[PDB]
């Protein structure tokens, strides 16, 4: 609820520490889920689309495919 | 239909020759290539057809003579009227050659279809020319075969 | 013609050519020998 | 080299929804007057594009016009209402479903004829053997005897399955298996290193793979996996939904032109460049989009001069710029821009040639280069762009290319740069070696000899065919091969077996020109001999008086 | 040692011991041994 | 101009060539297709377009001068690297 665009980005540039916290997170997201949260934060897109390209492209969609949701029927 | 609260003058004039809104085939538009006059025109002719009863899926071929002739300030309506009387007598409905790419706005007007090339038909029964002018000067005429 | 077909017919061209003043009718001697019909408005010459 | 790109001159065509109802209502009357007879492949085609743009609102419009069709007036009207309701049903089952490029045209071939008056004409006559594209796909894949599996290619593909058998049948000791591929490799290396001492068919359309000794040898595995999709295309079509692509050299009546319509029938958004940006050219591409633009598609035409370094980098920027550009990212790049440098040997590499070489190579590379850095910078890491390199079979075999071959050959260094340099996952390279396309293009006068050369058991292509073939390598199957490995793709009609092709052609070239010249020569001679014998008067009074058309204003 | 290749001779004498060993081992279905022979012959044709 | 000095009888050194050894070349180290710069385009022009023109020039010289029976042997410096190495930058393209 309290989220606002470009939050903690000022502190980002100014703090070599926080700088890296974000980076490691982004680095992660990009290489696994195929997007940057830093981007989403800086400029809030009304939409965004990830692409399952070559070698590291396919490995991403794997993670999208390996997302296990769970709802049981009214019989059990 | 003269002053009948239960008959639109459009209905009237048409029904007196045994026709309904569905028989109204071509609408010649003022369509002056200005931003607003072209939204508006569609919107009016559209609301017109809808509220009268025009059956969904039956579009009017829309003509825009101005692409070819330019806008002769006053004689605009006359040129268009000629066009329709001519369509009436040939069954050919001329296309808007300069229809680059119709504005997405014009999608919401179901009852109007904007032809970019001429179409030879089995015939047209009745048409509607419509022009608008400076100082809230709107006119419309319906012609029957 | 233009609004519908997108080009002039010979009939069209002749009308345009007439009103634009490019050709005019002639009915007398052209260079001695008689002639009647379309003539280039600019040069007295005849046109088919 | 004068820049020509200007974002203000950009034209965007995207109004499929309207052109639909038009092409729809247009076809309806077409039938009623018999412009369309149920026969005509045409109707099929039209219907598919109407299917491609399927709205709910289209159906309503579709329906009403049918529902009220006055069948009681004539056959046509019935025939209409029939095919109408027919179409309406199809459209219903393809809502949401990706639009498709499906070439329903009637495969056509080359046929030059010499009239008895010496008149030389060239029609394109339906191929007696194929009727649908599926037939073409087969005819191609099958092969021609003229392409008889060579000794080496046989020795190899055989030793292959020998291993495949010996291998995938585990009951021999690993002492022997281990020592089999030993004696197996031996054979392969010896064959490559000194073929001279040691020593069915080939597609017409095959891929290749590189040997340890960088050799592009026919690979059935690929040629299969390709040709398969190539067939799957001819059947249930092929979609390009969601794809973005840049195309240069998509002039009116060119290979590019056809490929364009292809992607436009899939849901593809493409940016097309023109170096002769006219109204006429503007209109042309509109004409296309009006009739090809499936739901979701978009055409963006733009002036551009690939001879201009500046333009190149400028174009690319318009393409990617989020704010004032059209903010895309490219899926395909089809660099078909090219100049006719006919007539020049090394004798004389002139202005034109140096220019041409700059369009066809230096700036082409820079075009790819530009796109890459764009992606690199924009963090676009997982969406490589497939580049359809138009390579050639002529690497100096033909006469006065004048810097042509030099360009087309150089392009092939890319096959390796894809590996060495660091742009592998931004651009993928698909080396399409385009073969003889008789379609009116950069090989036009080469149509007289089109059927002649084809006599020798080899095949020439129409443009729609070549576009099909190319769009083939555009298909998902192959696209993924490219993402791991550059693709060679011999789309030559097997002319790889007719040697001294330029000699053959010029030979035929002569005969046709010669025999026709003689024929019409004699005609003059004899009809002149008549003026001598019968006199001016007799001859004069006995010639077909062909009335000169006048005009009457009714 | 890098640019090594085998004479036509070695190519055959190696095809020999390959066949001889694989064959005089009899572990293969009459299918495999059938078409192994098949393929061998072709190879031996093309190589003369 | 060079070629003409070579062949001109009067004011040139009026030769006819037996060998041509076009080893003119520029180090375009450091550039991928990433960035074909000024240098690269220039290098490619020295290493290919003008090279061909050099040969071409010599030929027409002979053809015109009736030098029919004395071909000139051209030692084309080709390369093993056709894009196998990194940052040739238009090098391979010329050599191929
Ligand atoms: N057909 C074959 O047998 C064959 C064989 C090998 C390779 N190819 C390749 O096929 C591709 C397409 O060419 P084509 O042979 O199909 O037809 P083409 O007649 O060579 O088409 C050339 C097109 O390139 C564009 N163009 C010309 N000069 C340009 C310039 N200075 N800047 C930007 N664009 C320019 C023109 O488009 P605009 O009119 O819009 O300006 C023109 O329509 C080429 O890359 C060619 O090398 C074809």
């Amino acid at each position: 609820g309290s989220q606002e665009q470009g939050m903690g980005m000022d502190l980002y540039a100014t703090s070599p520490v926080a700088k890296e916290v974000w980076d490691r997170a982004d680095k992660h997201f990009r290489e696994n889920y195929g997007f940057s949260i830093i981007d989403i934060v800086k400029n809030n897109p009304k939409e965004l689309t990830v692409h399952f390209g070559g070698p590291r492209g396919k490995i991403i969609r794997q993670n999208y495919m390996s997302m296990t949701f769970e709802t049981v029927n009214a019989d059990g | 239909w003269r002053r009948d609260s239960r008959i639109a003058p459009l209905r009237g004039a048409l029904a007196t020759w045994g026709l309904t809104i569905d028989d109204l085939g071509v609408a010649s538009f003022h369509g002056t290539s200005t931003v607003a006059n072209d939204k508006n025109e569609s919107d009016v002719i559209c609301q017109q057809l809808k509220h009268l009863g025009r059956t969904k899926g039956n579009a009017v071929l829309g003509i825009f003579q101005k692409y070819l002739t330019g806008h002769p300030k006053g004689a605009a309506g006359a040129w268009m009227l000629n066009g329709c009387l001519q369509v009436l007598n040939t069954g050919i409905v001329p296309g808007n050659r300069n229809a680059d790419n119709v504005d997405k706005v014009m999608e919401q007007f179901d009852y109007i279809v904007y032809p970019s090339r001429s179409i030879k038909t089995d015939g047209i029964k009745a048409f509607s020319v419509t022009s608008f002018g400076f100082g809230q000067k709107g006119a419309q005429a319906i012609g029957v075969h | 013609e233009m609004e519908a077909y997108g080009k002039f017919s010979l009939e069209g061209c002749v009308e345009m050519a007439w009103m634009m003043g490019l050709i005019k009718n002639h009915n007398g001697p052209l260079k001695g020998k008689p002639y009647s019909g379309w003539v280039d408005a600019k040069t007295g010459e005849p046109v088919d | 080299i004068e820049p020509a790109f200007d974002p203000l001159k950009a034209r965007v065509y995207d109004s499929s929804w309207n052109w639909a109802r038009q092409d729809a209502l247009s076809m309806y009357y077409d039938i009623i007057f018999g412009r369309l007879r149920v026969v005509d492949r045409e109707i099929v085609s039209q219907c598919i594009q109407i299917m491609n743009r399927s709205n709910p609102l289209l159906l309503e419009f579709m329906q009403y016009h049918i529902d009220h069709c006055p069948t009681e007036r004539g056959e046509t009207y019935q025939l209409a209402k029939e095919l109408g309701q027919q179409l309406i049903e199809n459209c219903k089952e393809v809502l949401g479903k990706p639009p498709v490029y499906k070439d329903v045209s009637i495969p056509t071939g080359p046929q030059t004829t010499i009239d008895a008056r010496g008149n030389i004409q060239y029609q394109e006559v339906p191929r007696a053997s194929a009727r649908k594209f599926e037939h073409y796909v087969k005819q191609m894949a099958e092969g021609g005897p003229i392409s008889q599996y060579s000794n080496r290619t046989k020795v190899q593909n055989d030793l292959r399955s020998v291993y495949k058998l010996i291998r995938r049948q585990h009951r021999l000791s690993k002492s022997s298996q281990l020592q089999f591929n030993a004696l197996y490799k031996d054979v392969i290396r010896a064959l490559a290193m000194n073929e001279s001492q040691i020593m069915e068919t080939i597609p017409f359309l095959h891929l290749r793979k590189k040997d340890e000794f960088g050799n592009w040898e026919y690979s059935k595995k690929l040629t299969g996996i390709y040709l398969d999709g190539l067939e799957a295309a001819a059947r249930s079509g092929l979609t390009f939904q969601g794809k973005h692509a840049l195309m240069t050299g998509a002039g009116a009546g060119s290979i590019g032109a056809e490929v364009l319509q292809g992607l436009l029938s899939g849901g593809a958004k493409v940016i097309v460049t023109t170096s002769r940006f006219s109204r006429q050219v503007t209109e042309y591409y509109q004409g296309i989009y009006a009739r090809c633009g499936a739901r979701g598609s978009q055409l963006v035409v733009v002036p551009f001069n690939q001879g201009s370094k500046q333009d190149v980098e400028a174009l690319v920027n318009y393409i990617y710029d989020t704010k004032n550009g059209l903010g895309w990212d490219l899926d395909y790049v089809v660099p078909f821009a090219a100049i006719p440098e006919n007539g020049r040997e090394i004798d004389s590499i002139d202005s034109k040639s140096e220019l041409a070489h700059r369009i066809m190579l230096t700036n082409l590379l820079r075009l790819l280069g530009a796109i890459k850095t764009q992606k690199k910078e924009r963090g676009y890491e997982t969406r490589p762009a497939q580049v359809i390199l138009p390579l050639s079979p002529n690497h100096g075999t033909f006469g006065n290319d004048g810097l042509y071959s030099e360009s087309k050959l150089a392009l092939e260094t890319l096959f390796n740069r894809w590996y060495s340099e660091s742009w592998g996952n931004y651009l993928t390279i698909c080396g399409a070696v385009i073969g003889w396309t008789r379609g009116t293009g950069l090989m036009s006068a080469n149509n007289l000899v089109a059927e002649g050369v084809e006599k020798l058991g080899v095949r020439t292509f129409s443009q729609q065919e070549m576009a099909f073939n190319l769009l083939g390598l555009m298909a998902p199957a192959i696209v993924n091969l490219c993402q791991s490995d550059p693709v060679f793709a011999d789309l030559n009609g097997g002319l790889q077996f007719i040697p001294d092709l330029k000699g053959l052609m010029t030979k035929l070239r002569k005969e046709i020109m010669e025999t026709s010249a003689i024929r019409q020569a004699v005609i003059k001679e004899t009809a002149i001999e008549n003026k001598v014998v019968n006199g001016e008067d007799h001859e004069a009074l006995y010639r077909r008086v062909i009335t000169e058309p006048r005009a009457n204003l009714k």
